[PDB]
């Protein structure tokens, strides 16, 4: 209220001006009379991009390479989403690197365009924020220039690369050239020296010699003094390979357009066959390439678009699946990987591992880079440029921000309190936080665990690796509030307070005494100012990140019989607006109806998977109260 | 070429319970519904009654989803190769299911669940059990909307290893509720669409007979989930190593209207 | 004498898959010397570890298996000592 607050009191002056307009709702706030209105948020603002220090590339819609965007990375909290289950067993030592260039492989395009689902990848990546990108070239925490392969998402601006997967960029390669080496040559050594067991002088058949893995395979094979036969699409690829490798003559080249390479190679090997086959082509080219194998020949099939019968063979253990093995060795980082780490490091020193030709795409043309890789119209490595390499060779990376879409994440080292988190939306929202980073939950109920659905959910969080604690108390007195934060601070610093508690006594206003009007007012007027008083004091104030107080559209639309709930839901929203006035974090979802956890007031109940999609936007926004409701259909006349 | 099956989704047709199986609003034919069609077709070729034949389906590939339509007639063609058992459930010129169906007279079932009589979930507290309301609240949160016909799991343990599966004489429902045990064994948030059933053994000979006509209370058959072998076994049915593919969850309604209460 | 009863199963049923899987704590068997065929061959590849090897030396291979040998899909290890 301005310096001249109104004086509404019976026979006043301001009141009479208000008894003349006879407006139902009069609100004097910010110095002027007005009203509270719900202003629609355009669908374009839900994907509005804002500067963010840490970002990573994901897809808005699975299977669409045109939906690739940059979202907020959970590395702002220091850790990486997906630390549940099998990712909790391997305690790999990781070095945090500032990515400068990110190489785009065909593994990312296959996942991005829906050719393969995320579930085919190693099980350690199931809960990761993204699955795009493995190789990179940036700077470790000490400022050194390093390049390496890491579990996804490596199409990001910061990574946590295991120290057993990081190579040092020689002081002759720019970081741009380093971004092309790690995966192409690590795969080439795996296919040739680790799975094919190539020996000196052996004959190797390499499909798609113009691919980055194909170019790496030729370079590795030539170092082993091998007889190379390679499949080139057109004459441009043949010319490129010949110039790149002067040892390659035209006799060493065939066409990927027909299976006429079988007679040529069989005749040129005098019926001996090829010792190692690095197979990417499929169908009659896969059959014609096994048919070229020698008696002891090895067939390394690394194509991604396997048939249905081939996949069943993988499931039945009939054949090994070698197309996501470099991704699996990067999760374990064991004896088999350290063999590839040493083979590539030796190749770099001996000059075998040379950088490949590459095309550099900015961070905003991520979609176009993916399309360029998919089409395969021209040879080369597609390398996304995240940062600009400094002229020095050991220097700290400047702090910068990138435009990225919101993605709410929770600190895994902080404790999150969920008052009423042992219910329908309490337990399904808790599961959402567990996926987004939370690993320390204190769930509070008046009775604790009383059903087998609550006991099964909490036994699921605990199995995933979440430190859950269920308190059978009501936060309605300072003693109860103290206990909930004694248990929270014991688990870790408080980084979030959620109040999903609801109590409803629906009745006609005139058939309700005080004991029955104050029923819904405990979970909404007494647990919101005992959680707000405790969040405004040390040490909660500094550590706290989220203060979410769930509300209802009864404060914006009204309902019949819920006059006590409306009073409680409105005073809750006024405490959250006071928090914004003081600069404290606050979020107040104002939901209409939720389906999974019919038509009321002509509004369809939302599916929960969509409530959590708008909730994520609600948390990553500047407004206090956001009203989410679904309409049966846009209103017409009468 | 072989048996052509007509599914009558009419007001009072006996196969109207099949509209009580939806995924994110869309009505779908159950993935273990073409198994029964292949099962009934093979028995018809042999001339025997389908409930006296013990079959085994291996590597059943689900290529599409047969979208049911209320008050409509769906015609599907099942083709079974006489000697090798290669079967094909194909609607029009589009494949919906493929695999190999093999009959036998010996014991095909691996697990001994068909011999289990009672329910081991007796005397347990109400906080150590999952009831049909709690079981199908978890499926609904993942997009699997099952009506009263397809709500076969009447009780289960917190691990979902032990369950009480209802037997009502409808085999498409029963096979789906035995696949729900596999689904109930993989807690999560995403929607998984089955894409490959490595083995499905149906042995009606060890299965209880159809309930008397006009039955109101049906019997519950004990079911078990084996994590070691990945077998969902209840009665004379066994589903082994079912593989699923993540499905993008479609919105039943139109996008929500977000506003800023200011 | 080093062999105890825990080290023995029955060739009459594929009940050895659950026993061996449980006794290896889900790791599987590193080497499988396979002579039995059909559901015993399938239940024995299913016991293979991540790096496990399957040595099939049975002589009565199916028609599909022989075509796999012809197409170079699998190696024929039953007349390799010869
Ligand atoms: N899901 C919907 O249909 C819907 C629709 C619109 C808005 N909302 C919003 O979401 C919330 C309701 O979600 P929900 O009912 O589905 O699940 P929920 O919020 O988890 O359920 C309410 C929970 O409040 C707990 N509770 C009540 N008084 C408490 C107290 N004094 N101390 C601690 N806990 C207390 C209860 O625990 P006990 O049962 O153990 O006592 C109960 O589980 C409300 O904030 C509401 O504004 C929900």
């Amino acid at each position: 209220a301005g310096p001249n607050p109104p004086k509404i009191s019976a026979d006043s002056a301001d009141f009479k001006e208000l008894v003349r307009k006879d407006l139902a709702y009069n609100v004097f706030k910010n110095g002027k009379w007005g009203t509270y209105r719900g202003f629609v948020i355009s669908d374009a603002d839900r994907q509005k991009e804002r500067p963010s220090e840490y970002v990573y590339a994901d897809w808005l819609s699975a299977g669409d390479m045109s939906s690739l965007r940059w979202f907020d990375s959970p590395l702002k909290t220091g850790h990486n989403n997906g630390m549940l289950g099998s990712k909790m067993a391997h305690k790999l030592e990781t070095e945090t690197c500032s990515v400068y260039y990110a190489g785009l492989n065909l593994r990312d395009i296959i996942l991005a365009n829906g050719t393969i689902q995320r579930d085919i990848l190693p099980e350690e990546t199931f809960f990761k924020e993204g699955v795009l990108g493995v190789e990179f070239s940036g700077r470790n925490s000490s400022g050194k220039r390093v390049m390496g392969l890491c579990p996804p998402p490596a199409l990001a601006t910061t990574v946590k690369c295991p120290v057993s997967s990081l190579w040092s960029v020689p002081d002759q390669w720019t970081l741009e050239e380093a971004a092309t080496v790690p995966l192409a040559y690590a795969t080439a050594y795996y296919c040739l020296v680790s799975e094919g067991g190539v020996q000196k002088g052996a004959t190797v058949f390499i499909h798609a010699g113009a691919s980055v893995v194909g170019q790496a395979s030729i370079a590795v094979a030539l170092s082993y003094n091998c007889e190379i036969f390679t499949l080139t699409k057109n004459s441009d690829e043949t010319a490129l390979l010949k110039s790149m490798y002067p040892q390659l003559n035209d006799r060493n080249f065939c066409s990927s357009e027909d299976c006429s390479f079988e007679k040529y190679i069989r005749k040129e090997t005098k019926g001996s066959g090829v010792d190692v086959v690095i197979n990417t082509l499929r169908g009659k080219f896969l059959k014609a390439s096994r048919r070229l194998l020698s008696k002891k020949g090895k067939f390394v099939d690394i194509g991604f678009k396997v048939d249905s019968n081939t996949q069943i063979a993988y499931y039945t253990r009939e054949h090994p699946d070698l197309r996501f093995q470099l991704d699996a060795l990067l999760e374990s980082q064991g004896p088999e990987w350290t063999r590839l780490f040493d083979l590539v490091q030796a190749g770099i020193h001996s000059g075998v591992v040379k950088p490949l030709k590459r095309a550099v795409y900015s961070m905003d043309k991520i979609v176009d880079a993916f399309k360029t890789v998919e089409a395969e119209r021209e040879a080369g490595k597609i390398v996304i440029k995240i940062r600009d390499e400094e002229r020095q060779k050991v220097c700290p990376t400047p702090r910068t921000s990138f435009p990225a879409i919101h993605r709410t994440c929770f600190h895994p080292d902080k404790s999150h309190i969920l008052v009423g988190g042992m219910g329908g939306m309490g337990l399904e929202t808790a599961h959402w936080m567990v996926l987004r980073g939370a690993k320390k939950l204190i769930l509070t109920s008046r009775y604790g665990i009383t059903t087998g659905y609550q006991a099964r959910k909490i036994a699921f969080f605990k199995q995933l690796g979440v430190e859950v604690e269920v308190l059978a108390l009501s936060v309605n007195t300072r003693k109860a509030a103290d206990k909930v934060f004694e248990h929270a601070l014991k688990m870790g610093p408080v980084g979030g307070i959620f109040n999903m508690a609801m109590v409803l006594y629906n009745d006609d206003f005139l058939k309700m005494n005080r004991e029955q009007f104050l029923k819904p007012l405990e979970s909404k007027i007494t647990m919101t100012m005992l959680l707000d008083d405790k969040s405004r004091e040390k040490p909660v104030r500094d550590t706290l990140d989220h203060f979410v107080m769930f509300s209802s559209l009864i404060v914006s639309g009204g309902h019949l019989g819920q006059a006590n709930y409306a009073f409680g839901s409105t005073v809750l929203e006024k405490i959250c607006e006071r928090r914004k006035r003081d600069g404290l974090p606050v979020t107040t979802p104002q939901w209409a109806s939720i389906a999974d956890v019919t038509i009321i007031c002509r509004k369809y109940p939302q599916r929960f998977f969509n409530v959590l999609s708008v909730f994520d936007f609600m948390m990553s926004s500047d407004n206090v109260v956001t009203i989410s409701y679904v309409l049966v259909e846009k209103s017409m006349g009468v | 070429s072989d048996n052509v099956i007509d599914i009558d989704l009419s007001e009072d047709s006996p196969e109207n319970y099949l509209l009580e199986h939806a995924v994110d609003g869309r009505m779908l034919f159950p993935a273990t519904g073409t198994l029964v069609l292949a099962w009934k077709t093979l028995a018809k070729l042999k001339g025997v009654e389908f409930e006296q034949l013990g079959v085994q389906m291996t590597n059943v590939q689900i290529h599409q989803a047969l979208f049911l339509n209320p008050g409509g007639k769906t015609t599907v063609s099942v083709s079974v190769m006489p000697i090798t058992g290669e079967f094909q459930v194909r609607d029009g010129e589009s494949l919906i299911s493929s695999g190999v169906i093999t009959s036998s007279e010996g014991r095909l079932l691996e697990t001994d669940q068909h011999m289990k009589k009672g329910s081991v979930l007796d005397g347990k507290p109400d906080k150590e059990l999952l009831f049909t309301k709690e079981i199908y609240r978890e499926f609904l949160l993942r997009g699997y909307e099952y009506g009263a016909a397809f709500q076969g799991i009447q009780r289960a343990s917190l691990d979902a290893t032990d369950t009480d599966i209802r037997w009502d004489g409808r085999w498409i429902s029963y096979l789906d509720t035995v696949l729900q045990m596999y689904l109930l064994s993989k807690p999560g948030t995403h929607q998984a669409l089955p894409t490959l059933l490595e083995s499905v053994t149906i042995d009606p000979r060890v299965h209880p007979a159809q309930p008397p006509e006009g039955t109101t209370e049906f019997q519950v058959l004990p079911g078990k989930w084996d994590p070691v072998l990945q077998i969902a076994a209840a009665g004379g049915v066994e589903i082994r190593s079912c593989h699923s593919i993540r499905a993008s969850r479609r919105l039943n309604h139109d996008p929500p209207i977000l506003e800023d209460f200011a």
